[PDB]
Parts: structure tokens; C-alpha cells; sequence
């Protein structure tokens, strides 16, 4: 029927944390302005790759709980939660937030960066499937902080600290699907096939960038050392 | 190692 007090005030700080992201301005303008080359093309998506491991950061940081985990284990979830969290923000983005013409310009560079058609293919078959689903933003935010606060990531010391913070979560998501679709049953059902369907990228994405050489324009350091 | 990741997690 409802959310208890202590459910709302913990979904209000990760709504709250996550509605803080907004495209920076000179993003903004490049995906209009710049030339459309697969190096230009290129620049733009890795600034955009790199604009989001600080917005990851920031929002990760006020999700309850986060901050008391041992400082090791807060490095662990951030590197292993990277790329699942950049494709579910990208997912949101693309069919929401972004508008129709500057998302086409967005797809069209995506589409011309140079970048194989099996690393593109899976990804907007990915943000076609969550399009799908017409998910809240209490169901973006929360699959989020579910995202980044998972317990079986690599070289996580205290998985039992990070399970405290991540099952409160999950019950809150099952609820607000109880609430809001009481005719569907299977909503819960469908939100975890998108947690199974992000994991696939973590292998998409380790592939795509041994496939970047020093002699390409396509090799990021910065990048690569925030992903292995 | 994890030189960025310790900086923005470690400021402000
Ligand atoms: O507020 C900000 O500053 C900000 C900026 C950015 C994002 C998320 N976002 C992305 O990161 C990319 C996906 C990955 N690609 S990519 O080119 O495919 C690539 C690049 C390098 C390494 C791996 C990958 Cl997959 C880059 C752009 C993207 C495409 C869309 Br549409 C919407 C969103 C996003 C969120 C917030």
C-alpha cells in the first residue's frame, strides 16, 4: 500500500543524489557544433565517458551507507559498478532527458566514432529494451544505487557490509512495483532482467578497449586505467 | 593505483 517512513526517507536521499546529474553545457554544444569525423566524433564520446565516472562519484557518495563502508571496498564497488551504472544513465538519457534532434545528432556520432557495430548494436539494443519498460525515475535511481551496491564485485573484503546497504533497496523497488503497478506482477521481474542484461557489457566494453592501439586515435589513457 | 577514483571519492 505504502512505503514505511524509514523506506521514503531513504528512497528521498537516493532520488535526491540522483537527480543532481545535468549535462554539462560545452557537452551540449560540441554534439551540435563539432565536425562530423570519426576523430572529432570520438573526442566528444570519451568526454562524455569521462563527465560520467565524476557524476558516478558524486551520486554514489550520498547514497545511505556508502560512506561508512572500509575505504578499499568503496574503490571496489566504484570500478566494478562503472560500466553497468554509465549504460543504465546512458539508457535514461537517450530515452528521456535528451531531445529528439540533439539525440540524433548524439546516435549519429555515436554511430560514425569508429567503434565496431558489435559494441554498438548490443548497447541501443539495451536502451530500446529499458525504453521499453517506461521506467520512473525512482526506478532508475534505484536500480542504480542497486547497480554500484553490489556484494560479489572483485576484490570487495566486507561483502556482508555492502549486502546491508544493498538488500533495503531491492525491498524498496519490489514495493514501489507493488504500489504504482498492482496489474503487472511481473514488473519487479522485468527491472532484474535489465540487472542481468547490464552485466553483459562489462565483456562488451573490456573487449572494445583492447581493441584501441597507441598508433589510433581511439587510445584513452585516462579511461583505461579507471577500467581493467 | 586507482589514483583518480581515490581523488574524487577523497574531496569535497
Ligand atoms: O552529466 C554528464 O556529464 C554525463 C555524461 C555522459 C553520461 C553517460 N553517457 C555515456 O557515457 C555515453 C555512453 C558510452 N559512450 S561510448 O562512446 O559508447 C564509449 C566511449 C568510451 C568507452 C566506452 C564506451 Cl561504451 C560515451 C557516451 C552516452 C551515450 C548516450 Br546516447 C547517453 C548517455 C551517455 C552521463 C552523464
Amino acid at each position: 500500500m505504502e512505503l514505511t517512513p524509514d523506506q521514503q526517507t531513504l528512497l528521498h536521499f537516493i532520488m535526491d543524489s540522483y537527480n543532481k546529474q545535468r549535462m554539462p553545457q560545452e557537452i551540449t554544444n560540441k554534439i551540435l557544433k563539432e565536425a562530423f569525423s570519426a576523430e572529432e566524433n570520438f573526442l566528444i564520446l570519451t568526454e562524455m565517458a569521462t563527465n560520467h565516472v565524476q557524476v558516478l562519484v558524486e551520486f554514489t557518495k550520498k547514497l545511505p551507507g556508502f560512506q561508512t563502508l572500509d575505504h578499499e571496498d568503496q574503490i571496489a564497488l566504484l570500478k566494478g559498478s562503472a560500466v553497468e551504472a554509465m549504460f543504465l544513465r546512458s539508457a535514461e538519457i537517450f530515452n528521456k532527458k535528451l531531445p529528439s534532434g540533439h539525440s540524433d545528432l548524439l546516435e549519429a556520432r555515436i554511430r560514425n566514432s569508429g567503434i565496431s557495430d558489435e559494441y554498438i548494436t548490443p548497447m541501443f539494443s539495451f536502451y530500446k529494451s529499458i525504453g521499453e519498460l517506461k521506467m520512473t525515475q525512482e526506478e532508475y535511481a534505484l536500480l542504480t544505487a542497486i547497480v554500484i551496491l553490489s556484494p560479489d564485485r572483485q576484490y570487495i573484503k566486507d561483502r556482508e557490509a555492502v549486502e546491508k546497504l544493498q538488500e533495503p533497496l531491492l525491498d524498496v523497488l519490489q514495493k514501489l512495483c507493488k504500489i504504482h503497478q498492482p496489474e503487472n506482477p511481473q514488473h519487479f521481474a522485468c527491472l532484474l532482467g535489465r540487472l542481468t542484461e547490464l552485466r553483459t557489457f562489462n565483456h562488451h566494453h573490456a573487449e572494445m578497449l583492447m581493441s584501441w592501439r597507441v598508433n589510433d586515435h581511439k587510445f584513452t589513457p585516462l579511461l583505461c586505467e579507471i577500467w581493467d | 593505483d586507482h589514483q583518480l577514483l581515490r581523488y574524487l571519492l577523497d574531496k569535497d
